[PDB]
């Protein structure tokens, strides 16, 4: 079987292993120019064409992939819309991997928004490509436990294991033919964006557990989620929640703990504006802050 | 007597133009880019509200020097944090826009009274700064608070300068923190109010701590607003032509204290206040140039003047009319 | 035995973990604002005050150090000059952790240069600091073999792992007191410095090993090996050596291999410009190459 | 935020100064040389008007740049035969006097919002004028009516040119012959009512024929200005910074009629107005680019956009209006 | 008659100067950076050489127009991949420099003689590329190479509304691959030689392989210098003041080959030639608007002008020269 894919990120490098273990002829890799592994370089070294222009939805690429003649398209993390177009050039259909049990947590950056918002479970779900983005049939989908100390990049690893492990067996599947499909239930999806730095500001009056959440949604190599001490930023690096005071307030400089909404944060670890990482009782004296 | 005064919404220019409205014989140009802070004379018939900015204007400025006898140029940058992470504003507004105005003065022969800034002196070890003989002390350039001081500096010799060889007609005076009713905002480009008691009563009426900088040790004068307008007054006079390419220190040396000092003399006159209850409890005072004392022989000489409000009597206005006119629901 | 430590990078991050699991008191650690650790990070995890200024060698930073009383100060690959005035509040002396066989190679990107010129081996010192930089008393040097096929990367995983193992065994000797140190003789030391773009310049009239070590000294993670068809850039990111024509000048364009002052080189894999990274084959299209 | 709206007295100016003035964080600078297309507006608090001309003004308009922070030039000549009776003038204004404006934008970085023209499309073959793909087709240099369209599409190149080499931050709409209430007068060089419907209306009114060039069979897509100025407003909130370097062809597509169908339409429904009466017998259709449709996909991706109001409600509306405020005495 | 030619240091100033020197009523000023081309008219009587450059000097250039009769601005860059690389360079070069150049013939009152390029016609499906009747046909903004073509064109329209509005005495010239001997280089900006023959003899020169872009079946005329400068005398000259206001395309209508035919005549007379040894082998041809052939009825009726040397002769002499001037040694 021949395919095109498009592929980025550690998906994108996982999901091209996947396709050549399992014998297909990838003849060209669609990706981006830019801690997680090159698609480019991988196809590089695997001596397959691999091609990055900043949008394919254009007769210019219609033509390219058609002259390919793939028999199935691939999607593995590759972040721009690949229209139809181009998708319908491939008999046997176009499959997508996307990080999120499906229909919940369509669109953007899933890895993030499940610990945004506390979710004890994701997972990964390789789906039919039709015209509504995400939305297509479900090929297969496996779930794995959200951990309360789990941040992105742990997450992150373990939903590329798990990418590996439903590749390596549906990947063989689709080889042999059409897999009946499970529909997704609109009123069951949800929809996220693209994260704005806004996404990740700290507000005081919320709970700290969602605060917390927060800070482990998007924990280094993530950005870091972040508040000000009046006009100064300060990035909090890692946190942990605990158990009467305005929100936003110092209830402690060592270990340096804010008063919440409900409970209190401690600011683990953080660094004020661009300056290095610190333990939280030196952030704080950093930031001028007393009890 | 038309006075144009460059930057009028605010204290200097609130005070100032009350003074001059009181006498017969002033009409008063107040030029700025907005009114709220003198609202209260727009109706008058002797003065004359003019819209404008000296970064934008070139033409309308340069005409109203030209319509008017004595100009005043009080807008500058004086905010210590922004030397530092706006000095190229500070230097363009500072220096380079308040240049072109002193070059209108020069071409159409009319007289200057600009504020000079008791900063000049920098780090100078006389006990009492002396405008006439104190040596100006600052430090090396990679230290960029100094670049305030230094225009300002680079300013009054180019004055200095066009009084020797074009006959311009000067006085440059230098407040040493006058205070009293409607200070200016700590962010606006106005010159006159003490920034140190503007910051202090801020935190007091905020509920935020007073940062002693190494303990707070440091020492500074104090000018009731009354005192120092009545000198700004007379050197707009200039009785004999005494003030003629004078250069004028107007502060209280007496009014001495330390900011620790000013911390307690404002929270003792906060805590005894019939509005204090409307403000929170006090955050505290917290751990974070040693003198600046002016000598003030030439406002003695060329004004006759001198202070007649003690520190007490000014602190204690000063935050009475704060904490009265202060927006309770915002 | 309490220290003041200056680190950056790998070497880095294993010199401060060395330090900690041999009982040294960290008071301080100086590291450097920026695919390798971050000193900083560690710093702030474990609770250790760390700062970043770009230049130490002034009397503020002598009296912050000074106050801290190191009995000890260690340099892991911390990049800046740290001058006497500072080194010399260590009443036991100043250690640097230097990536060579000290005297070869003293001074900047060690790793980088032994590719560069063919070496067979290098190795990790552990060195007293004193007035001529990289040229102090050897405290102990633990040799490594460099492979044919080893690449700026997996040379500095092979270093950082002798780096680990010398100071095991090498910190907890210094706090038994002082080592008799073994001299450099200055008569057999070599010194390099920072290297340019033009360092990873490839000329083609040069043996065709020699640009092989070129491109295996700056290999990815490091900016490549270089050089022009005409006015065009491109990257050179592996190559292969192989055994009558114009150097510079193609013999085949699949597989790529251009001729050199002695031999070919066959550029296995590489990019045009700031494009991708693909197999040479491709490269050869895309540069507009022919036999 | 400061809008600038040079060019506020007429169709644009007053729709969306009308929607800017519903939110409460728009201040409104309409600049023009009257007011009476807007005086309503002339009292409330958050618009200001400003006395100004682009071809006589060059400190006043660039001062005003400086002081807004988003800048809609409205003022250009879109009249036909003025394109060959006064080409030069339709030059000089279009293109030179923009220009200056464009490059106040540039200088005190600030965003521009441009009137870009569906003209630029020419006599392009697609279907659908699409702004990131269609080829522009104009004639010889001997057809002079081009010149407009032309100056227009170059005036866009020079502001992409400053967007890619400068920084400028700039979206370009094109509208597609938007219309209601208050539209434009004909020879008011003020962008934006369609000039199709103004004179069939006009037409109407006066009692002479419509003209249908060549048997009115060249086709046009019309825009109710609710969902034109809709439209335009979500350019200026510019949600994600969406809108940034893009070009926007505002316009309902699916309100396609040729000159002739748009003068039945407009015939019913002035015939069947209770008005009507006023206004003379109808004098007839007199016969003396063929297609002109937006593609939108750009409005729909950066502001979410489709158009909601049918031919038959704008038509009606446009009509209805333009009638019940005819002066009948003049 | 006083000629002044902006860009004298490359090949049309040589074969002009040359040609405009042999009659005796010509002064020549040859205004440039350097004269190493030209440098043979150095001590010639009536040629002056001039310093400058006009994108540096305003006055000076200004100057030498008022003291000229006609001028003849060459100073563009047309190197395609520039228009791709460095569009902006180009547009300011090409457009902005030289419409001060025109603007100073018409406040002078002085003519005008331009290149405009062959290029304006873009993708006009003419198989006769005419100055008076042919639609200029180019591509979207997003296919950045056409901004050459627009900027000339625009260039040719400013000219002509000076022309109509403003009497500037003008004629335009459209040049169809000139060649011959004293070729400019490939990056210099000065108009008038074939860049497609330059290129080839230097792959040819250089052993570099004869690129031919999607199989070079692209068609283009050639023309030699000596028919090309004799055009152009002809157009100083004015005979009957018929090329007042004129468009003339100059080139050879039969001189037609694709790139390909180009390549293989170029190689056969490079094989054949006694300097061929000098140079490398052949490094071959590689596969890697479709044509461009000129209506001359305006150089017919303008300047009784019709071409006389044939494609063979003209590929002959123009290598011939290449080849024994080119420095062996470097």
């Amino acid at each position: 079987m021949k395919t095109v894919v498009f592929a980025y990120h550690d998906m994108g490098c996982l999901g091209i292993e996947a396709l050549l273990a399992a014998g297909y002829e990838i003849s060209a890799i669609f990706t981006h120019t830019d801690f997680y592994g090159s698609v480019a370089r991988l196809a590089a070294e695997r001596g397959i064409p691999v091609y990055a222009p900043d949008n394919v939805n254009h007769p210019l690429w219609v033509e390219r992939i058609a002259q390919l003649s793939p028999d199935v398209i691939f999607s593995f993390y590759y972040r721009h819309l690949i229209y139809d177009e181009i998708l319908q050039l491939a008999p046997a259909g176009a499959f997508n991997l996307h990080g999120s049990l499906l229909p919940k947590y369509r669109g953007r950056a899933p890895l993030n928004w499940v610990l945004v918002n506390g979710e004890t479970e994701t997972g990964v779900t390789l789906h039919r490509m039709v015209k509504r983005a995400d939305a297509g049939a479900i090929v297969a989908q496996l779930r794995i436990a959200i951990a309360p100390d789990d941040i992105a990049i742990t997450l992150h690893h373990k939903l590329c294991h798990a990418a590996r492990q439903l590749l390596e067996q549906t990947l063989p599947a689709i080889k042999h033919g059409n897999i009946l499909e499970i529909a997704q239930r609109e009123n069951e999806a949800t929809c996220f964006g693209r994260r704005t730095p806004d996404d990740s500001f700290l507000e005081w009056h919320k709970p700290a557990s969602v605060l917390h959440n927060m800070v482990r949604a998007v924990a280094d190599p993530w950005p870091g989620a972040f508040s000000y001490v009046g006009n100064q930023k300060f990035t909090v690096w890692s946190s942990r929640v605990h158990p009467k005071a305005q929100p936003g307030s110092v209830i402690s400089v060592a270990p340096l703990l804010i008063a919440c909404g409900d409970g209190a944060l401690e600011i683990v670890t953080g660094q004020a504006g661009d300056g290095i990482t610190m333990q939280g009782s030196q952030l704080a004296q950093t930031l001028g802050l007393v009890q | 007597m038309r006075v144009l005064i460059l930057g009028v919404n605010g204290f200097i220019g609130n005070h100032l133009t009350e003074r001059l409205l009181r006498e017969d014989h002033y009409e008063v140009y107040g030029l700025d880019i907005g009114s709220d802070a003198i609202s209260r004379f727009l109706n008058h018939p002797h003065f004359h509200f003019v819209e404008g900015d000296i970064s934008i204007h070139s033409e309308w400025i340069e005409y109203h020097v030209k319509k008017c006898d004595v100009v005043l140029p009080l807008v500058a940058i004086a905010t210590p944090i922004e030397y530092t992470r706006n000095p190229l504003r500070v230097f363009e507004l500072d220096f380079e826009e308040n240049l072109r105005i002193i070059r209108y003065c020069v071409k159409y022969r009319k007289r200057i009274i600009f504020p000079s800034t008791s900063e000049v002196y920098g780090m100078c070890s006389d006990k009492y700064f002396d405008e006439d003989h104190s040596n100006l002390i600052v430090g090396p350039v990679n230290k960029p608070r100094w670049i305030y001081s230094v225009s300002k500096q680079l300013l009054d010799r180019v004055i200095w300068a066009y009084g020797e060889k074009e006959g311009l007609q000067f006085t440059l005076f230098r407040p040493f923190n006058w205070m009293g009713p409607r200070l200016d905002n700590l962010n606006a480009a106005r010159i006159g109010s003490s920034r140190a008691i503007t910051q202090l009563i801020l935190n007091l009426v905020e509920g935020s701590p007073i940062k002693l900088i190494d303990g707070g040790k440091q020492k500074r004068c104090f000018t009731d607003i009354r005192d120092g307008i009545e000198a700004l007054y007379r050197i707009i006079e200039n009785a004999g032509n005494r003030c003629d390419g004078e250069i004028i220190n107007i502060g209280n040396p007496e009014n001495e204290a330390s900011i620790e000092e000013l911390g307690e003399m404002l929270l003792a006159s906060f805590e005894k206040h019939p509005l204090r209850h409307h403000f929170p409890p006090f955050a505290g005072f917290r751990v974070v140039v040693e003198h600046r004392k002016p000598s003030i022989r030439n406002a003695h000489r060329c004004l006759d003047w001198e202070p007649k409000i003690d520190m007490q009597e000014t602190i204690d206005e000063t935050l009475d009319f704060f904490l009265r006119t202060v927006d309770l629901t915002d």
